[PDB]
C-alpha cells in the first residue's frame, strides 16, 4: 500500500512565545511557536505586523533568544522533541529574507530515560553556556563560544534525580543554576555553580533551603534584585544569598500557577497565569539604599482578570499582552489601569483562531452545492466550541459552547448536529451540585433528563465528598444554519457518555440518535454497567425511544447493514431493531482485547484497543457469528484507527506516528493469512484523535481521509498507484538535496518512525507538504530537481498542481 | 546478563530439563554427570547463563520456545569421590527456538532469538502540556487513588478517551489492584516481598496464579508487561471456578475458598519424599472429591496436619489431598491441598480472556 | 533364572511391604528385576517370559511410579494386582 499525506490546515495551538530584537536592534519582535511552525512579528502599537513564517522539520520543544557579546542582534536557540539543536539568525538581503543556521547538532544520548518533567532548556544570562535537562541524573552543557558550529556538549553528573524546575541566576561571577528537587524528605531549593574548564558542579552562592511540598516553578529575578522566586500551590517565596521573604496569598489557592512572564526588564513586575484563565501580576516592592543598592521590601499579588487558558505569556509595549493558548483561542489583551463596569482590568483586543484540540469531527454538505465542510469538536472547559471549516483559502467560523465538546454526528433529516458535551460542577452545602458558569448544556431552548430506577448500582452508596469536581454529561442538538443550542439532554448521575451515532435501523423509517454510555464510580476500576439509549428528535426536543442495559462500557457503536453493532468492554455484540422499537441481541463475539476502536466497511469489522491490537472480523451469515480473519499484536499506544480499503488499515501510534497494516495475499499459507504485515510507517509529528472519510473539494488519487489533531492541524491521506509512489519518492530525495532546512535537519531523520526505544526509516508514505513545496521555488531550482529521470520542469507543474486539487 | 533483543544468539541447553520456567521462578538443580559439569563450570567464567527448553508436544520432542536462566550460586560437594554440581538459577529473558544442532560430546547448541521486553512510556507523555509538566511529581488510600488519577491523567481531556480508561492501562494502578486481590487470598502478604518493577511483578504473579500450563504459556507469549498484568487481573476476576483437568467440566473448588495457611502464600511449591514437586493450592472447601486410604502424618508439608489422598469423583484422577488436624485446638481443623497440574481454570456460566 | 527369580522376588517383595510395612525394601527387590527386563531377554525361557508377562510387568512399574508422585496407596494396589496375576500364572507351571 502507498499513501500521500498532506496538511490541509497548519497547527494552530501555541506552545511557546518570546519577545526580543531578532530582526533588528531597533525593532521589538514577537516570536510564536506552533509545534512545527515559527511565526515572526514586529510590535508597532497598532497590533502585530507579520514579517516571516517558517516551518521546521521537528516539534519545537525549547525556544529562547540571546545576544552574545560580539553580536549586534539577538540569536535564536531551538531544541526539538527529537533533540535537534540549532542557533538561528535572521538575515535580510534587501527584499529577500532568510533564517540562517549559525550552529546545529543532535544532542541526544545513547543511554538515559527521558526526565519526568520533560525537556527544560535554559541559557546563561551572560551567554557563557546553554544548559539542558533531558534525562534524570544528568545536566547537559553546550559551551557557548565562537567556533562551536557543531554545538558540541558535555554532561555533568547531577545527584538530585527528581528535579522539577531549573533556571540560571543573574548577577553571578560564575554561571549558576537554581533548581527545586524532590527527595523522600520533601522538596528543596538548591544552587550549583558551573565551571566549563572543570566540567563539574562547584558549591553554589547560597545553601539548600526547604520549600512548599508543592513548589513547581522557579523564576530567576534579573538585577537589581538577583536571587530567585519559588512558586507553589499556596506560597510565593523569594531567596537570594542573605535574605528570604515568603507570602501565602489566598487569591491563588483556587488554581495552580503554571506560566509566567517578566514585564519590566529589571524584574519589578511579573505576569502569572493559572490553569483556569485567571491572570495575576506579582509586584516586587523595592526599598532602595543610599548607595543605589535595592533590597526586596515585600511581595504582592493582585488578580487582573480573565483570559483564555494560558499556555504561555509575553508582555508587549504599553499594556498589551499576548496570550498563547493550547486549549482555546490565543489573544491580544489590554491591561487597563481602571477596571470596567464588570470589575476586570483585562479587556480583549484581538482573537486568533485555535482549532486545537480536535477531539472529534465530521464532513457535511450544508449550502447543498457539492462541497463538504468540516465541523470539529474543539477546545476544552470554558474554551470548548465548534469550528466550521470551509474552502486566504480556509474560512473558519466559531460557535462558543463554554463547556467541553466530545463527540459529534450529523442528522440529515433533522437539519441539526448531535454533540456530546461535559461540564464541571462542584458540590455545595445545600447538598447538590452547582455549575461554575452558564454553558450550552444549561442555556438550551428546551432541556431534558434521564430517568432509571431499574439502573440502581449495588456497591455505590453515593456518599460523594464535599467540594469535589463532578463531570456532568449531556447530548446537545445544535441547528445547522443558526448554530443555536436547540435542546440539551442530561444523562444519569455518574453516567459517562462515550459513543454517538445517527442512523436508521431495520425497517424503521425514523433516523435516531443512539448514545453508548458507562456507569463510572470511584470505587470501581472497570465499569460493570452501561446503557445504549435510543433517542428521536421530534418537536425541538429529545425523547427516549428505547433503553438497553448492558454489563460494561459502550466504548463504540456503528451501523452494520441495518443493525446496531456495539462494543461492551471486550464483547462485540450485534443488535436487531424489532417492529416493537426495541433492541434484541442477535449475536455476541467475545474478544481477547478491549474493543475501544470499532470501524466497519462492507461485511468486515476492524476492532482495536489502546495498545495497538488490531483484529479483523467478518460476520458469517450461515454461522450467525463473527469470524477472525487476521490479527496483529504489536504493543504500542494507539490513539485512532480507520479502514482505508478491504485490505488496508490506517492508524496513529505513539510518538506522533502513522502506520498502515495490510492483509496478506494468501500465498498457499494459513499462519500468514491471519497475519497483517506492516507496509506503512511515517512520523507525522501530530497526535491524531480522529480519522474521517470525506473531502473539502468539489482520479489520480484514490480515496480521501481527513484527520484532526491535538494541535488543531488538519491533514489528508489518499492512496496512490505503484508508479505514482516511486516518482514522488524519487522527487523527495531530489528536493531534500536543494531545499535549505531551518536548523539543517535532514527530512529523512524527521519523517522516520521514532519511539523511545526504536527508530526505523519511513515507508509507504509521501510527505505531500514536501511535494507541494516544489511549486514554491524559483524556476531554475525547479529544473535542478528534475535533472534526468524525460521528466521536464514544465511536465511536473501540472502533476503537483493536480495533487494540490485534492485539498 | 541481559543480552540485546531481536538478535539471534546461541545459548547452551541443559539436557535434563523439560519443564516451562517462568522468568523469576526458583528452580533448584542437582546435576551429577561429567557431561553436565565441564559446561556448567565453563559458563561460570564467561556469562553464567544456560537455556531451559519448553516443549509444546513433550511426547515428540517438539521445542519451539524457552527461557534463559542465569547461574547466581555455585557449590560442589566432594561426596564419595563423585563430583556433584549443586547450582541454583533464576529465569531472565524469553527466547524462541529456530535451529538446534547436535555436537559430538553430548551437548546441543541452538540459535535462539530473544523476544523483546516491550517497555512502553506513560500514556500521557506524548500528550502532556508543557505548562503542566511540573505538576506530574506527586509529593511524598481510597481517596488518594482518586486524586492520583485526576492529576496524572488530567491531559486525557485532549484525547478521545476519559481518565478512568487510561487507569486500566496504567502499570502502577494495575499492580495495586492485583495486590488488593492477592491480599484477599493471603492476609499475611508482605508488600516488600513483591517486586516494584512492572516486568518482575507481572512474571512473579504469573508463577503464583493457580492456572494450567496452557495459560502459563499464553502469559509468556505476551511481550508487554502492561498486557500481561491486565490478562492476569482478568483471570483473577473471571476464572473463578477451578475444575478437574481430565474431566474439563467437573468443578472442584471456587476462588472464594482460596486462603493461605502458612507464610509462603496460597500456592507454594513443596517436595514429596520421592522428589516430585507439587505447587499445592490451599482451599477451605471442595466438591466432587473422594478420599482414598487413611490419614498419614508422614512427610506432612503442614506441621500438625495429616494428609489423605483426594481424587476426582467422576474420572478417579489424582487432584491432591485432604488435611485433617491432629490437635482439636488448630483453627483450620480441615482444609484441602490441590496440585496445580491437576486443575483447569474455568469461567462459570462463553466469555474468554482479555489482554 | 527369570521364572523362579521373578517368583522368589515377588514373595520377598510382598513379605517386605505387607509383612514388614516397608515400601523401600519392596522397591529394592523389584527394581533389579525390572531393570533386567529393560536389558532384554538373552535365553529362550527369558524370551518366552517377556512374551506372556513382560507387558503386565512394565504396567505395574508404571503404577508404582504413579504412587511415587501422588502418594496414593491404591496405585500400589493396582501394581500388586498385576504382580499377583503374573505370580499365579508362574506358579501354574
Ligand atoms: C510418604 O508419602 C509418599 C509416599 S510415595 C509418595 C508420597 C507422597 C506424599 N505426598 C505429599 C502428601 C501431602 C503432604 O503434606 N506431603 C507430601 O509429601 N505426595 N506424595
Ligand atoms: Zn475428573
Amino acid at each position: 500500500s502507498y499513501n500521500y499525506v498532506v496538511t490541509a490546515q497548519k497547527p494552530t495551538a501555541v506552545n511557546g512565545c518570546v519577545t526580543g530584537h531578532f530582526t533588528s536592534a531597533e525593532d521589538l519582535n514577537l516570536l510564536i511557536a506552533k509545534n512545527t511552525r515559527l511565526e515572526i512579528y514586529v510590535v508597532t502599537a497598532e497590533g502585530l505586523r507579520p514579517v516571516k513564517e517558517v516551518g521546521m522539520y521537528g516539534k519545537i520543544a525549547v525556544m529562547e533568544l540571546f545576544r552574545p557579546k560580539g553580536e549586534s542582534k539577538d540569536l535564536l536557540f531551538i531544541l526539538t522533541a527529537k533533540y535537534n539543536a540549532c542557533i538561528l539568525e535572521y538575515k535580510q538581503s534587501g527584499e529577500s529574507i532568510d533564517i540562517i543556521t549559525r550552529a546545529h547538532g543532535n544532542v541526544q544520548d545513547r543511554i538515559g530515560r527521558p526526565s519526568e518533567t520533560g525537556i527544560i532548556g535554559i541559557i546563561d544570562p551572560e551567554c557563557r553556556m546553554i544548559g539542558l535537562r533531558l534525562y534524570d541524573g544528568l545536566f547537559k552543557v553546550i559551551p557557548l563560544d565562537r567556533d562551536n558550529k557543531e554545538l558540541k556538549a558535555f554532561n555533568i553528573r547531577l545527584e538530585e534525580l527528581h528535579v522539577i524546575d531549573v533556571k540560571f541566576l543573574y548577577g553571578c561571577q560564575a554561571p549558576t543554576i537554581c533548581f527545586v528537587y524532590q527527595d523522600p524528605q520533601g522538596r528543596h531549593v538548591k544552587t550549583y555553580e558551573v565551571s566549563l574548564r572543570e566540567k563539574e558542579f562547584n558549591k553554589g552562592p547560597w545553601k539548600q533551603e526547604n520549600v512548599e511540598a508543592e513548589a513547581s516553578m522557579v523564576i530567576a529575578v534579573p538585577e537589581p534584585f538577583g536571587g530567585a522566586i519559588i512558586i507553589g500551590q499556596e506560597s510565593i517565596t523569594y531567596h537570594n544569598g542573605d535574605k528570604y521573604l515568603a507570602i501565602a496569598p489566598p487569591i491563588i489557592k483556587q488554581s495552580t500557577i503554571v506560566c509566567h512572564n517578566r514585564v519590566d526588564p529589571n524584574g519589578s513586575r511579573y505576569l502569572l497565569g493559572d490553569m483556569e484563565g485567571r491572570l495575576f501580576m506579582l509586584l516586587l516592592e523595592k526599598e532602595e539604599q543610599m548607595d543605589g543598592t535595592v533590597t526586596l521590601k515585600d511581595l504582592r499579588v493582585e488578580l487582573l482578570g480573565e483570559t483564555s487558558i494560558a499556555e504561555c505569556l509575553t508582555y508587549l509595549d504599553n499594556g498589551v499582552v499576548f496570550v498563547g493558548s493550547r486549549l482555546g483561542d490565543s489573544q491580544l489583551v489590554k491591561l487597563n489601569v481602571d477596571s470596567n463596569e464588570q470589575g476586570s482590568y483585562v479587556v480583549a483586543m484581538e482573537t486568533f483562531t485555535n482549532l486545537g484540540p480536535i477531539v472529534d469531527m465530521c464532513v457535511v454538505d450544508l449550502e447543498r452545492q457539492g462541497q463538504g465542510q468540516l465541523v470539529t469538536c474543539s477546545g476544552a472547559f470554558k474554551e470548548g466550541s465548534l469550528r466550521i471549516i470551509r474552502n486566504q483559502k480556509l474560512h473558519i467560523r466559531t460557535v462558543p459552547l463554554y463547556e467541553s465538546p466530545r463527540k459529534i454526528c450529523y442528522q440529515e433529516v433533522s437539519q441539526c448536529f448531535g454533540v456530546l458535551s461535559s461540564r464541571i460542577e462542584v458540590q455545595d452545602t445545600s447538598g447538590g451540585t452547582t455549575a461554575l458558569r452558564p454553558s450550552a448544556s444549561t442555556q438550551a431552548l428546551s432541556s431534558s433528563v434521564s430517568s432509571s430506577k431499574l439502573f440502581s448500582s449495588s456497591t455505590a452508596p453515593h456518599e460523594t465528598s464535599f467540594g469535589e469536581e463532578v463531570e456532568v454529561h449531556n447530548l446537545l442538538i445544535i441547528d445547522q444554519h443558526t448554530f443555536e443550542v436547540l435542546h440539551a439532554h442530561q444523562f444519569l448521575q455518574n453516567e459517562y457518555a462515550l459513543s454517538l451515532v445517527s442512523c436508521k435501523l431495520g425497517k424503521d423509517p425514523n433516523t435516531y440518535f443512539i448514545v453508548g454510555t458507562a456507569m463510572v464510580y470511584p470505587e470501581e476500576a472497570e465499569p460493570k454497567q452501561g446503557r445504549i439509549v435510543v433517542f428521536q428528535y421530534s418537536d425541538g426536543k429529545l425523547q427516549t425511544v428505547a433503553e438497553k442495559e448492558v454489563k460494561g462500557a459502550v466504548y463504540s457503536m456503528v451501523e452494520f447493514n441495518g443493525k446496531l453493532l456495539a462494543s461492551i468492554n471486550s464483547t462485540v455484540r450485534l443488535y436487531e431493531w424489532t417492529t416493537e422499537k426495541e433492541l434484541r441481541t442477535e449475536c455476541n463475539h467475545y474478544n481477547n482485547i478491549m474493543a475501544l476502536y470499532l470501524k466497519t466497511k462492507g461485511d468486515f469489522i476492524l476492532v482495536g484497543d489502546l495498545m495497538r491490537s488490531v483484529l479483523l472480523l467478518a460476520y458469517k451469515p450461515m454461522e450467525g457469528n463473527f469470524e477472525e480473519i487476521a490479527r496483529d499484536f504489536n504493543p504500542n499506544w494507539m490513539s485512532a484507527v480507520e479502514i482505508l480499503d478491504d485490505d488496508n488499515f490506517l492508524g496513529a501510534e505513539n510518538a506522533f506516528n502513522l502506520f498502515v497494516c495490510q492483509k496478506d495475499s494468501a500465498a498457499t499459507t494459513d499462519e500468514e493469512r491471519q497475519h497483517l504485515q506492516e507496509v506503512g510507517l511515517f512520523h507525522l509529528g501530530e497526535f491524531v484523535n480522529v480519522f474521517c472519510h470525506g473531502s473539502l473539494v468539489m482520479t489520480p488519487t484514490q480515496g480521501s481521509v481527513l484527520f484532526g489533531t491535538v494541535n488543531g492541524m488538519i491533514g489528508l491521506v489518499t492512496s496512490l498507484s505503484e508508479s505514482w509512489y516511486n516518482l514522488l519518492l524519487d522527487m523527495q530525495n531530489r528536493l531534500n538535496k536543494v531545499i535549505k532546512s531551518v536548523g539543517k535537519i535532514e527530512h529523512s531523520f524527521w519523517r522516520s518512525f521514532h519511539t523511545e526505544r526504536k527508530t526505523e526509516p519511513a515507508t509507504g508514505f509521501i510527505d505531500g507538504d514536501l511535494i507541494e513545496s516544489f511549486l514554491d521555488i524559483s524556476r531554475p531550482k525547479m529544473q535542478e530537481v528534475v535533472a534526468n529521470l524525460e521528466a521536464t520542469a514544465d511536465d511536473l507543474i501540472k502533476v503537483v498542481e493536480e495533487l494540490t486539487r485534492i485539498h | 546478563t541481559l543480552h540485546d533483543d531481536d538478535s539471534c544468539q546461541v545459548i547452551p541447553v541443559l539436557p535434563q530439563v523439560m519443564m516451562i520456567l517462568i522468568p523469576g521462578q526458583t528452580l533448584p538443580l542437582q546435576l551429577f554427570h561429567p557431561q553436565e559439569v565441564s559446561m556448567v563450570r565453563n559458563l561460570i567464567q564467561k556469562d553464567r547463563t544456560f537455556a531451559v527448553l519448553a516443549y509444546s508436544n513433550v511426547q515428540e520432542r517438539e521445542a519451539q520456545f524457552g527461557t534463559t536462566a542465569e547461574i547466581y550460586a555455585y557449590r560442589e560437594e566432594q561426596d564419595f569421590g563423585i563430583e556433584i554440581v549443586k547450582v541454583k538459577a533464576i529465569g531472565r529473558q524469553r527466547f524462541k527456538v529456530l535451529e538446534l544442532r547436535t555436537q559430538s560430546d553430548g551437548i546441543q547448541q541452538a540459535k535462539v532469538q530473544i523476544l523483546p521486553e516491550c517497555v512502553l512510556p506513560s500514556t500521557m507523555s506524548a500528550v502532556q502540556l508543557e505548562s503542566l509538566n511540573k505538576c506530574q511529581i506527586f509529593p511524598s488510600s481510597y481517596k488518594w487513588w482518586q486524586k492520583y488519577q485526576k492529576r496524572k491523567f488530567h491531559c486525557a481531556n485532549l484525547t478521545s478517551w476519559p481518565r478512568w480508561l487510561y487507569s486500566l492501562y496504567d502499570a502502577e494502578t494495575l499492580m495495586d489492584r492485583i495486590k488488593k486481590q492477592l491480599r484477599e487470598w493471603d492476609e499475611n502478604l508482605k508488600d516488600d516481598s513483591l517486586p516494584s518493577n512492572p516486568i518482575d511483578f507481572s512474571y512473579r504473579v504469573a508463577a503464583c496464579l493457580p492456572i494450567d500450563d496452557v495459560l502459563r504459556i499464553q502469559l509468556l507469549k505476551i511481550g508487554s508487561a502492561i498486557q500481561r498484568l491486565r490478562c492476569e487481573l482478568d483471570i483473577m476476576n473471571k476464572c473463578t471456578s477451578l475444575c478437574c483437568k481430565q474431566c474439563q467440566e467437573t468443578e472442584i473448588t471456587t476462588k472464594n475458598e482460596i486462603f493461605s495457611l502458612s507464610l509462603c502464600g496460597p500456592m507454594a511449591a513443596y517436595v514429596n519424599p520421592h522428589g516430585y514437586v507439587h505447587e499445592t493450592l490451599t482451599v477451605y472447601k471442595a466438591c466432587n472429591l473422594n478420599l482414598i486410604g487413611r490419614p498419614s502424618t508422614e512427610h506432612s508439608w503442614f506441621p500438625g496436619y495429616a494428609w489423605t489422598v483426594a481424587q476426582c469423583k467422576i474420572c478417579a484422577s489424582h487432584i491432591g489431598w485432604k488435611f485433617t488436624a491432629t490437635k482439636k485446638d488448630m483453627s483450620p481443623q480441615k482444609f484441602w491441598g490441590l496440585t496445580r497440574s491437576a486443575l483447569l481454570p474455568t469461567i462459570p456460566d462463553k466469555v474468554i480472556l482479555c489482554l | 533364572l527369570w521364572h523362579e527369580m521373578w517368583h522368589e522376588g515377588l514373595e520377598e517383595a510382598s513379605r517386605l511391604y505387607f509383612g514388614e510395612r516397608n515400601v523401600k525394601g519392596m522397591f529394592e527387590v523389584l527394581e533389579p528385576l525390572h531393570a533386567m527386563m529393560e536389558r532384554g531377554p538373552q535365553t529362550l525361557k527369558e524370551t518366552s517370559f517377556n512374551q506372556a508377562y513382560g507387558r503386565d510387568l512394565m504396567e505395574a512399574q508404571e503404577w508404582c511410579r504413579k504412587y511415587m508422585k501422588s502418594g496414593n496407596v491404591k496405585d500400589l494396589t493396582q501394581a500388586w494386582d498385576l504382580y499377583y496375576h503374573v505370580f499365579r500364572r508362574i506358579s501354574k507351571q
